[PDB]
């Protein structure tokens, strides 16, 4: 006689798994345990604008922006 | 926005003032680590189980 | 470049079995053929083999009066070869008369360009391979708005002869090459942009603004 | 910026996945928080489940998916041979 | 002998679908879960006038 | 506009579905809050 | 004017041997005008398409409720 039972279980969020838990508990669960599955994000310079912060001038932030992208640019060519 | 992130851009308007392109490199590269690269504008709260 | 359509030629060796499901044809031309102005290039052609059960009935007449029906089941392993192709555009095709490539997807991978194991709407998933499910776009403003440009397929013995008759397996210009699926250690992969592909989880909402901040 | 206030007036947990950080596409992790949040109204979830601070808001796109693939494959193969010889 | 079951849900809004469950409780279930099935709107540019 | 007040009055949840979102023709998902709620 | 009020004006059919005769006997498998193609039905492979106006159909789940004004707030 063999016997081989292989049990491979990932979990994202929720009450951690284990084999005395039903699937109605499991589910039940989440209540409280959120994990973020899918986002979307925005690239960070483009939100430097003075419109987004008035106290400085414009021609200041838009240099602020031009080193920012440029440094993201050189940061993505890198790798 | 919030108030470290705001202390940078601070900090790098007044190096990039002072004509000073050295440290104005290494301080935006140290706030695209602190940062990251892409600000998060939408999530999805879930789980997920297999 | 210029996509113009693929099809997957399904030729039987032993049996009508493997071949029902395997096989198909160009999405333009509805045959295994290419649309005019394009030239067909021999993208992949691999083997595949299938062991079935299959029960028939005989009814054997013995001198013409001893008759007897008798049912006997044979286990046969059915070898189909199927070969696959694709259609580039041989030169300045009618714009923007074609097709555009919107990802592909097998059963064990991920498609970034949905996050899930399927395709956009306005997407049809085509069978190239065993596994292999190219989504396909057929309107112009949806894909300009969700595809991708393409610049050309290329497998383990063949290259993207678009390169600048000898055949390199190199992407050419700003493209860059990304794997699609592996077919019995012969590794396949197209030749997208790698700005919009860029490996990582994000999904890249890009909208507007259309341009960077302009000056006072 | 403490939320203590609200989890002490509406006895209620706070939701703990909030946008707003700063994140690289690169290693695909978090940096730091780069959205600043607030909690003077104490905002609260529409069904009743968190508190969200007044800089974001959710929408309820609540989805479930479940599937289930069970495959079985049962084979038996039993042989018997009985052979008796008797010679009087 | 082969047994194969394949099982697809897909839900929009109410309680999170396992399989220990009947439809009357889902269906009951629905009393503090709902999503936007269907929308309509209008242009943004017609909003803001006089 | 703060609607807690009206759940510990009427101790009765709120409705989740509410419209006056932005919503994009393009990627259909909703971008922001246009109209107020009171 | 059930049609009118719910219809739109189209454009030709077109598949993936025959297409449109409307463009302007060589055949081509163009919309003409500002007439854009949208996938309908696929049997056995070949393509079938129809051309309509691009102005109704956005490719959005989004209702397209176009009802009044009829014009722009006209100006002062
Ligand atoms: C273990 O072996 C027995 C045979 O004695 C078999 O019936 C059973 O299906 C096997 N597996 C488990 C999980 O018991
Ligand atoms: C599983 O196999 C058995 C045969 O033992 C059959 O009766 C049954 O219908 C199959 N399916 C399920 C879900 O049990």
């Amino acid at each position: 006689l063999s016997n081989r039972t292989n049990s491979r279980v990932q979990s994202f969020g929720g009450v951690p798994f284990y084999p005395g838990i039903t699937l109605e508990t499991w589910q039940k669960g989440i209540t409280n345990h959120l994990v973020a599955i899918d986002r979307a994000g925005l690239p960070l310079h483009f939100f430097i604008k003075p419109d987004k912060l008035p106290g400085l001038p414009g021609p200041l932030v838009k240099k602020l922006s031009k080193t920012v992208e440029t440094a993201v640019r050189h940061y993505y060519t890198f790798n | 926005l919030s108030l470290g992130f705001t202390k940078a851009l601070m900090d790098i308007c007044d190096q990039l003032e002072k004509n000073q392109t050295k440290m104005a490199t290494y301080l935006a590269e140290l706030l695209i680590l602190n940062y990251g690269t892409h600000v998060i504008t939408s999530v999805d709260a879930g789980a997920a189980l297999v | 470049f210029t996509f113009g359509g693929v099809y997957q030629e399904c030729t039987e060796l032993s049996g009508d079995v493997l071949c029902q499901n395997l096989e198909q044809k160009n999405l333009l031309t509805g045959d295994f053929s290419c649309p005019p102005g394009y030239s067909p290039v021999h993208l992949l052609s691999q083997t595949h083999e299938e062991g079935y059960s299959r029960l028939e009935c005989k009814k054997k007449c013995t001198l013409k009066i001893f008759c007897k029906t008798v049912c006997e089941d044979v286990f046969r392993v059915a070898k189909a070869e199927f070969r696959a192709y694709w259609c580039v555009a041989a030169g300045q095709v009618p714009d923007n008369s074609g097709l555009l490539f919107g990802g592909v997807f097998t059963d064990k991978t991920i498609n970034p360009m949905t996050n899930a194991q399927s395709c956009p709407a306005g997407y049809i998933p085509l069978n190239l391979f065993e596994s292999l499910k190219v989504c396909v776009s057929l309107d112009y403003e949806l894909g300009f708005k969700f595809s991708v440009p393409f610049g050309g397929f290329f497998s383990c013995i063949m290259g993207n002869p678009l390169v600048n008759a000898p055949s390199l397996k190199k992407c050419p210009g700003g493209f860059s090459q990304h794997l699609a699926v592996i077919s019995d250690g012969c590794q396949v992969s197209y030749c997208v942009k790698a700005g919009i592909f860029t490996g990582g989880s994000l999904l890249p909402v890009r909208l507007p603004p259309y341009t960077k901040p302009p000056l006072m | 910026t403490g939320f203590q206030i609200c989890k002490n007036a509406l006895k209620l947990p706070v939701l703990e996945v909030l946008p707003g950080g700063g994140w690289d596409n690169l290693r695909n992790v978090d940096m730091g928080r780069v959205m600043d949040l607030t909690y003077t109204n104490c905002k609260t979830t529409e069904d009743g489940q968190y508190i969200i601070p007044d800089e974001v808001y959710t929408i309820p796109q609540k989805e479930s998916n479940l599937e289930m693939n069970s495959e079985v494959l049962e084979s038996w193969m039993n042989y018997q041979s009985t052979t008796s010889l008797s010679i009087n």
